[PDB]
């Protein structure tokens, strides 16, 4: 049956994925450099998203101030990732694909990455199930640098339970689609523990990640 | 350097 | 069911601090394949395809398993040759870091949820059904042994562990820390290798070269 | 390349 809380509490998390936000003119601004540039300026931006979203998960505000800034640095990544291929799989997007290749990404980085987007588009997600997974993702205590990892275990459990009966309900035909997300918990690791190479070993035009990018991954 | 910047 | 647990349960049942452990691993890779073989459908698979699941998984289903048979011991690691490592001795080595996390991440969570041989053997099932594997002849069939093992365990959960809903769900969440501890175990292998610090045996070599 | 592996998973 439907949760004790039910709808209510996941209502509540789906308006952060309501003020998930693209406003534009068709996005006005071809070469490596530009689509480099134009990747830089989204992910930040979703940065910028990624943040807002986490302050509104339940108890997050409450727990230690410095542990709080340690879940965003390791998760963010992975986030990051759910989120392009969420965009990536969609006709409403198609040449997000061209700007990707296009960047200058040494080539080993390539495939892996658009065979995940890939598994990601095969399993027929819905809104509620990328707010819930990235939240899931984000309230992970087993990252870097921590010492309230019990509490971030408590904050992380009943979004589990619900998340177990949005895939019954929503995909009872294929029964095992609950557990099947967090097999792609998993698989976001390896990119989370390639990202700092990916990362170094990027060809650019003499230039750096925008302030905040050198920050959350350092150097 | 814009760590606690953005809890606020 | 077509993927039972009392077979992935009788799998389990058959079978310098850093050089002593690459040589437990070594020793264990032997005892491993023996392992997936009798595993329901792996040996079914093509030969390529084994070979594949097997140098993916081989780190993690190896970290699992000494992981659960250590949670016995007091700050510390035993190895399949009988010997104890302990935090002291592996920091001492210069791998205090990736220790603790085995430590914390899979033998004390193992030990406070008080892991079975079952649950353990049915996840090291699921990490050798990986059908994200480079290179498999037949992805959509190693998913669907996955899938199978996923089913098996949910329902010997549901039946065994009934007091508790958040325990299949607890159970495959330690999937992603050992997919991220095993990354660095490998690291750290490949950095031995190169400098030849550590004598590595001759499967472990092979497992370690592409 | 495998060749331990290849000789072990015979049986
Ligand atoms: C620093 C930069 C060079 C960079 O280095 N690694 C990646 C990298 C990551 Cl970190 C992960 C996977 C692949 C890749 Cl190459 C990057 C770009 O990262 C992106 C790119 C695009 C998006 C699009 C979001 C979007 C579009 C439309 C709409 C919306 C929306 O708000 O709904 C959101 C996002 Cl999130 C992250
Ligand atoms: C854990 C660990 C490492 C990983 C090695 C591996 C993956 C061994 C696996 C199996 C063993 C040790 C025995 C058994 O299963 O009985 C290395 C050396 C990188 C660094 C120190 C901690």
């Amino acid at each position: 049956e439907l949760t004790p809380d039910q709808q209510t509490l996941l209502h509540f998390i789906m308006d952060s994925y309501n003020k998930q936000r693209m406003p534009q003119e068709i996005t006005n601004k071809f070469s490596a450099e530009e689509n480099f540039l134009i990747l830089t300026e989204m992910a930040t931006n979703h940065v910028q998203v990624l943040v807002e979203f986490t302050k509104k998960l339940p108890g997050f505000q409450t727990l230690d101030h410095e542990d709080q800034i340690a879940l965003l640095k390791g998760s963010a990544v992975e986030a990051m990732f759910l989120r392009s291929a969420e965009i990536f799989n969609k006709k409403l997007s198609d040449l997000l694909e061209e700007r990707i290749r296009n960047s200058g990404i040494s080539d080993e980085y390539i495939t892996p990455m658009f065979s995940f987007y890939k598994s990601i588009g095969e399993l027929k997600m819905t809104q509620e199930e990328y707010a819930l997974l990235t939240a899931i993702v984000i309230l992970s205590p087993d990252r870097q640098y921590i010492k309230d990892r019990e509490a971030v275990e408590k904050l992380q459990e009943p979004l589990l339970d619900v998340l177990q009966k949005l895939c019954k309900i929503h995909q009872p035909e294929n029964p095992q689609h609950f557990a099947e997300l967090l097999g792609r918990l998993t698989e976001l690791r390896t990119f989370n523990h390639h990202h700092a190479e990916m990362l170094m070993s990027w060809r650019v035009n003499d230039h750096k990640f925008t302030p905040l990018l050198e920050e959350i991954w350092d150097v | 350097k814009i760590l606690h910047r953005l809890l606020q | 069911e077509d993927m039972p647990v009392e077979r992935i349960l009788e799998a389990e049942l058959a079978v310098d601090p850093v050089t002593n452990i690459c040589q437990a691993a070594d020793k264990q890779l032997f005892t491993l394949v023996e392992w997936a073989k009798r595993i329901p459908h792996f040996s079914e698979l093509p030969l390529d395809d084994q070979v594949i699941l097997l140098r993916a998984g081989w780190n993690e289903l190896l970290i699992a398993s000494f992981s659960h048979r250590s949670i016995a011991v007091k700050d510390g690691i035993l190895l399949a040759t009988g010997l104890h490592v302990h935090r002291n001795s592996a920091h001492s080595a210069g791998v205090g870091a990736i220790f603790d996390r085995v430590l914390t991440e899979l033998v004390s969570k193992m030990r406070d949820m008080q892991m079975d041989k079952t649950e353990l053997g049915c996840l090291r099932a699921i990490v050798l059904f990986n059908p994200d594997s480079k290179g498999l002849s037949n992805p959509a069939e190693v998913e669907a042994l996955r899938e199978k093992v996923y089913a098996s365990l949910e329902a010997y959960c549901k039946h065994k562990y009934p007091e508790q809903p958040g325990r299949f769900a607890k159970l495959l969440l330690r999937l992603p820390a050992l997919r991220s501890i095993g990354l660095k175990c490998l690291e750290h292998l490949f950095f031995f290798k190169l400098i030849g610090d550590t004598p590595i045996d001759t499967f472990l070599m092979e497992m370690l070269e592409a």
